């Protein structure tokens, strides 16, 4: 049951997000678009995120399956840079409307596109070098624990995804106030006006992005830390069979807070 | 002054225009026709040519 | 006086319309009723040329039906290779408001134009293979439209402040003025054997000019709006305009009227193009709604549909032997149709 | 044919040479910023003009503020016709619309108000904004002040008009002066809050022909009217 | 060809009443905006009102409120434009301007060079 789930959510990734890349792939030579770019780059993480996940549907061998995994990580940390690149991009765009359109180009964007995938990849077989990562007493079976020590998930976490969630959350919360005094100006214009003669539209968008990020691997850092902390506590069923499934699942609704709900993406769709 | 000189001109040309021979309708389009089909087969548009001489194929 | 002019003119307008009246026996749709529809027409796009950083206002097919130039709102004109998308030349505008290009019939030349009331020539041969501009033509109080050539030292120019011009290039002045006209003069073209040329001027009404005398010989009416294009048939005995009711009309040098109306019920945009085929069997117009039509020349029907652009499509042509038509759009694409 | 491959490789370098050029001139174009200018003969856009520097069918202004370009286009020498050469301003960020606020009766305020409905409800410029620059509000205020031209013979609506609740009354200035300037801005504004749309605003400023202020008050309009875009692009306005 | 002939001015006591009227052919009178202008002597051209294609959307000139009174029937192809209490200040010619193109909302039809779709003009008078 186990193999059959993980077999229908990797072809359910595979499909959408290849959807999505070859809709926004002609949309890219249609238009320009440089803030394309990160949205096909989105989609290619995520698809390749879904074959890694199917690469594991065999058993359900040390260095084998201390590959396969390496490659899972490396395509769900590549899948989380890729949202932090957009966040920054929408940041820059409100914040320095006039400097952002004076600097951004195809060039920064291919650039930073292959220095994503490179220190995605690094950090993906880090473990593999470093000899405190690596576990030891392998007995015949692998799994994500099997071959990789709590050490690693915590340091990841110390120096991952929660710093970038504390970035994720101060962008779109300073993106909040901005909208907030626009709205009031233009309440204000429209009272005025209609003498002569949306309120709550920021914060639920903005909600959603923030619980769409945070709600993906937090649960899985969080048990791993406890994991580490405690050793009576025999957290490794839950958490290699229950608490991972979620920032894979991510994959799947990364498409359409990206891709679907842009106004050019979801005529692009329709068209095809 | 501007007026009359406006008037006076639009006269003038009415006039010379309305001075003129014309043709039956009957027979123009009996000549556009015969133009049409005599030109018929060599309008790669209308006839499509085939690929080998085609230059955007 | 005046109202004694004013009642004259009344009269003649009485007078030229019975004549017309008089004149017309039977429709075009009546005469060319048993001949067999041309079908469906399903055109392909063959190329796509990409390099204009804005939107397109205009293009203009060369001699030889392989090279052709284009203007854009970038401020750039480009010379294109047809069969094999190489561009061939950029040349930079000092204004970036233009409205009309043009090639020579000899293909040494363009003329560029626009909102600040000139078009230029630019040399093409020079011999340090600079493409210089040659020769600057002003004395137009308003907005230029067009700007055609007729040899390589003759050029007439439409113009937004009612009036066309003749131009000898040499010394740079004007030759004959082409008054009559109560709007703005909006499109332009050339008899076949390039001794007459037709306009239709924003008031609803083409004209028909003499070239070497410089007066209007005929005057057209039947359009409810402004007129945005017109083209000379093929053999040089009739013409066809485009305007903003979102109908295009057929009419006659000889008859002096017009013989039919290109229009749907579910058309309710402006033309912004017309262009006759080779054989002069389908005209083909650009409207506002993104889309070309392809009609039926005698019988009145629609063909076809030339539905590639996403933005307005704002310039038309027909190569010089039939091989294949360009649209330029709104959306800065060049399309080839075959 | 050897001649006929040299022929497309010397065709095929000379079109990468373009394309690098363009992909040069890409970029400048992108930073740039153009304004149309309207008005009209009673309106000081001459003075204004003149501010902003300190048979051509057009003039052009250049003018830098922090680093950033900003092209100003003027038309002039063409007739008094404007729906066929008002197209060619599809594409700039903004339009400068500046009316005299102390020209009320001919009718020049209601002409201009017309030019604005006009301009406003047009197809071609359906999501550009306009800078209402409410000019010579000295005169408005020295003929109101003193003198028996009323308002309400030409706007009889004025007679129940009072200053909104949002008004910033200038310290030093009559309630009569205040209460004329916000109805004209406040006529001004219910053509253009009307739309209901969301692709453009309006932006008015009480301005005087010698102010200093003008290029200041067009270069934050123009961040506005981007941060605006922005947001309402990613869905948070 | 477009044509607008407007009819029934005149000269009229101050304080009464009157009505034009404008005949339009060679042209779908339903798909347009109608519209009225007047120019007085000694001045420039000046819009009165206008009217919509279906006839619902009515708007006048602030010196003219509540007088004057404008109607047009598209089954006739006519325009109305009733005058009640007339002043000394309405001395002028009226004309019968109509927009430029069908389908719009937009108009530009004042212009002091001819504007092509615009009448002839009717004299009104106003003296005791
Ligand atoms: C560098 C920083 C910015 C950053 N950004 O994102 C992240 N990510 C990195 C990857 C995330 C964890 O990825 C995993 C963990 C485990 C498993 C896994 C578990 C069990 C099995 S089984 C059933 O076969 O035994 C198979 C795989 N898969 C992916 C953490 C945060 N860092």
């Amino acid at each position: 049951s186990f193999g059959v789930i993980l077999a229908v959510l990797a072809s359910l990734i595979i499909a959408t997000n290849t959807l999505v890349a070859v809709a926004v792939l002609l949309l890219i030579h249609k238009n320009d678009g440089v803030s394309l770019c990160f949205t096909l780059n989105l989609a290619v993480a995520d698809t390749l995120i879904g074959v890694a996940i199917s690469g594991l549907l065999t058993d359900q061998q040390k260095t084998l399956c201390s590959l396969r995994m390496a490659f899972v990580t490396s395509s769900a940390a590549a899948s989380v840079l890729t949202v932090m690149l957009i966040t920054f991009d929408r940041y820059l765009a409100i914040k320095q409307p006039f400097r952002y359109l004076k600097i951004m180009s195809g060039f920064v964007a291919g650039a930073c596109i292959a220095g994503l995938w490179l220190v995605s990849y690094l950090i993906g077989f880090l473990p593999l070098g470093i000899p405190m990562f690596q576990q030891t007493a392998y007995k015949g079976q692998c799994s994500f624990f099997a071959v990789f020590h709590p050490h690693f998930v915590l340091t990841l976490s110390c120096v991952g995804f929660f710093p970038a969630m504390l970035l994720f959350v101060f962008f779109y919360c300073d993106m909040l106030k901005i909208a907030s005094m626009h709205s009031q100006q233009i309440r204000k214009m429209e009272h005025a006006g209609a003498m002569a003669g949306s309120d709550f539209k920021a914060l639920r968008t903005v909600s959603v992005l923030i619980g769409s990020f945070a709600l993906s691997w937090t649960p899985f850092l969080i048990t791993g830390i406890v994991q580490v902390a405690c050793q009576e506590c025999h957290l490794y069923l839950v958490l290699e069979r229950y608490l991972w499934l979620l920032g894979v699942g991510n994959s799947l609704l990364n498409p359409l807070i990206y891709a679907y709900w842009q106004k050019e993406v979801r005529l692009q769709l329709y068209h095809m | 002054t501007a007026s009359i000189a406006q008037a006076r001109k639009l006269v003038e040309q009415l006039k010379m225009e309305a001075n003129i021979d014309r043709i039956k309708v009957s027979k123009a389009a009996a000549d556009l026709m015969a133009y049409c089909e005599a030109h018929a087969k060599e309008d790669p548009l209308l006839t499509p040519v085939p690929a080998s001489e085609n230059p955007f194929r | 006086e005046l109202d004694q002019l004013r009642q004259e003119a009344e009269q003649l307008k009485n007078q030229i319309r019975d004549a017309r009246k008089a004149c017309a026996d039977a429709t075009l749709s009546q005469i060319t009723n048993n001949i067999d529809p041309v079908g469906r027409i399903q055109m392909r796009t063959r190329r796509t040329l990409r390099g204009h950083l804005a939107k397109i206002y205009a293009m203009h097919w060369g001699t030889d039906s392989r090279l052709l130039v284009s203007a854009s709102q970038d401020g750039k004109l480009i010379i294109w290779d047809s069969y094999t998308t190489n561009k061939v030349h950029a040349i930079p505008l000092r204004s970036s408001w233009v409205m009309t290009c043009a090639y020579a019939p000899s293909g040494n030349y363009v003329a560029c134009g626009g909102l600040d009331n000139i078009c230029s020539i630019y040399n093409l041969k020079t011999r340090e293979g600079n493409v210089r501009v040659s020769r600057e033509l002003a004395g137009h109080t308003g907005y230029l439209s067009c700007c055609r050539f007729l040899d390589d030292n003759q050029i007439v120019t439409s113009s937004g402040d009612t009036t066309c011009a003749l131009w000898d290039i040499e010394t740079g002045q004007q030759t004959t003025t082409f008054t009559g006209h109560t709007g703005d003069v909006m499109s332009l073209s050339l008899a076949p054997d390039t001794r007459l040329f037709v306009s239709g001027a924003c008031d609803a009404s083409a004209k028909l000019w003499d070239v070497r005398e410089g007066m209007c010989r005929q005057t057209f009416t039947g359009h409810e709006s402004d007129i945005n294009a017109i083209c000379f048939f093929p053999n040089g005995n009739a013409f066809a305009t485009g305007s903003d009711d979102a109908t295009c009309r057929l009419f006659d040098l000889r008859a002096d009227q017009e013989l039919m109306t290109y229009s749907h019920d579910n058309i309710i945009c402006g033309i912004t193009s017309v262009s006759f085929s080779k054989s002069g069997r389908l005209l083909l117009a650009g409207y506002d709604d993104f889309n070309c039509n392809v009609w039926d020349a005698l019988k009145a029907d629609r063909a076809g549909v030339l539905a590639g652009h996403d933005n307005r499509v704002s310039c038309l042509g027909v190569t010089d032997d039939g091989m294949a038509v360009a649209t330029g759009s709104w959306d800065s694409f060049l399309k080839i149709w075959n | 044919t050897e001649d006929q491959r040299n022929e497309e490789k010397a065709q095929r370098e000379a079109n990468k040479k373009i394309e690098k050029q363009l992909q040069k001139d890409k970029q400048v174009y992108r930073a740039t910023h153009r304004l149309l200018l309207l008005g009209a003969g009673e309106s000081g856009k001459n003075t204004i003009v003149k501010q902003m520097r300190i048979t051509s069918g057009i003039f052009e202004t250049k003018f830098q503020v922090d680093k950033v370009n900003f092209h100003m286009f003027d038309v002039g020498a063409q007739r008094d016709e404007r729906r066929k050469w008002i197209q060619c301003f599809n594409d700039v960020t903004a339009i400068i619309f500046v009316v005299a606020s102390s020209s009320y009766n001919t009718n020049r305020l209601q002409a201009a108000l017309k030019l604005f409905d006009s301009i406003w409800n047009n197809k071609w410029l359906r999501d550009t904004s306009v800078i209402l620059f409410l000019n010579k509000q000295d005169l408005l205020a020295e003929k109101v002040l003193a003198g028996k031209s009323k308002i309400e013979d030409y706007f009889p609506e004025f007679a129940r008009y009072t200053t909104p609740e949002d008004a910033t009354p200038e310290p030093g200035e009559d309630p009569r002066v205040t209460r004329a300037k916000y109805f004209i801005r406040d006529e001004f504004l219910r053509i253009s809050t009307a739309s209901g749309d969301g692709r453009h605003y309006c932006y008015p400023h009480f301005t005087c022909s010698v102010d200093t202020e003008n290029i200041r008050r067009v270069f934050n309009d123009c961040r506005d009217i981007i941060q605006r875009m922005h947001l309402r692009q990613y869905e948070l306005l | 060809q477009v044509q607008l002939q407007e009819s029934g001015g005149g000269l009229v006591q101050p304080g009464g009443s009157l009505r034009l009227s404008c005949a339009a052919s060679g042209f779908t009178f339903s798909n347009y905006k109608m519209n009225w202008v007047r120019q007085a002597p000694g001045k420039g051209l000046e819009w009165v009102s206008d009217i919509s294609q279906s006839g619902a959307s009515i708007s006048y000139t602030g010196s003219v409120k509540g007088r004057f009174t404008i109607s047009r029937d598209n089954a006739k192809n006519t325009l109305y434009l009733q005058m009640n209490s007339l002043k000394p200040e309405d001395t002028a010619v009226y004309y019968c301007a109509r927009c430029p193109a069908p389908f719009t909302r937009d108009c530009f039809d004042v212009t002091s060079t001819t504007y092509a779709y615009r009448g002839q003009g009717t004299q009104v008078t106003v003296s005791s």
